[PDB]
């Protein structure tokens, strides 16, 4: 997600790739709270 | 007197918590609070936030595919009736 917003100040009117952005600021949130769950979940065992 | 000067000194301490202990390593009163399990824990309902993700990740997936479809833009009448023959006989 990093890359592509060095690839938004270059390469204007692609319009898709704010888009291919912002969803993968998002999907790391999803993969943090999965990550958190398995790590407070496992640390009872 | 051998006995009583052992056990004032600790030295039947001692030697009880070496034998039974060290030659032991399993482990002791480790389930320990009965109230342990009191609060509800994270491992309780781990599996409804695993739906939960899973129900998100899901619908991202679903969402990005309808925008292509928008972007690429009911098949027909008289084989809308062959899905409904085919799905009768079967």
């Amino acid at each position: 997600g990093g890359l592509c917003i060095a690839a938004s100040e270059f390469y204007k009117t692609r319009h898709n790739i704010i888009l291919s952005a912002g969803i993968f600021f998002v999907s790391a949130g999803l993969s943090n709270i999965i990550g958190i769950i398995v790590y407070i979940s496992a640390n009872a065992g | 007197l051998a006995v009583l000067k052992l056990s004032e000194q600790g030295v039947l301490d001692k030697l009880k918590n070496k034998w039974w202990y060290d030659k032991g390593e399993c482990g002791a009163k480790d389930s320990g609070s009965k109230e342990k399990t009191s609060a509800l824990s994270l491992s309780n309902v781990a599996g409804v936030f695993y739906i939960l993700v899973g129900g998100l990740g899901l619908a991202m997936l679903v969402a990005l595919i309808e925008f292509c479809y928008k972007s690429r833009a009911l098949f027909d009448r008289g084989v809308q009736m062959l899905l409904t023959t085919v799905g009768a006989f079967a």
